[PDB]
């Protein structure tokens, strides 16, 4: 009821360019999380052990 | 009583559950130290080959025992029936009855 649907198109656009400022972070970072994730991990084992 | 060989078959079977159950504290102790091992402190390495080697040789001996039951099963086959005496007994006691009645010397 809101508007007759076409409203998404497809359009282009560039792929920024890499260098190491941000994926040596992200990869790092994303060690970090899953760090974390495994020590949920000990903890949820251990408790439900 | 039951006859021995069941007994030594529910010993049998309770060592297994037993067991079972040492292998899950040893999986909550590997579980454990996995942790601190990956925080980075080298001291309780050498602990980790023995807790993982224990914790297969357990996992392994448990099962070969269990199967061991289960094939003892496989050639167990072959090998009221109270109620056929049940009356009899009660007719044995029920006279002995009588003969504490009978004897006036032995009711004290």
């Amino acid at each position: 009821k809101v508007v007759k649907p076409s409203s998404l198109n497809s359009d282009k656009i560039p792929y920024v360019a890499p260098t190491k400022k941000e994926y040596i972070e992200l990869d790092i970072l994303n060690k970090g999380w899953k760090l974390q994730s495994l020590n949920e991990s000990k903890d949820l084992l251990r408790a439900s052990f | 009583m039951q006859p021995p060989y069941i007994q030594e078959r529910l010993k049998s079977l309770n060592d297994i559950e037993t067991q079972l159950c040492s292998m899950l504290q040893e999986a909550s102790q590997v579980t454990f130290i996995f942790g601190e091992l990956k925080r980075g402190n080298e001291s309780v390495k050498p602990q980790f080959e023995n807790h993982v080697k224990q914790f297969y040789e357990r996992l392994d001996k448990s099962t070969t025992q269990l199967r061991k039951e289960i094939q003892l099963l496989d050639e167990n086959v072959g090998t009221n029936k109270k109620a056929l005496g049940q009356d009899t007994e009660k007719m044995e006691e029920q006279l002995d009855l009588l003969s504490a009645i009978l004897d006036p010397s032995k009711s004290k």
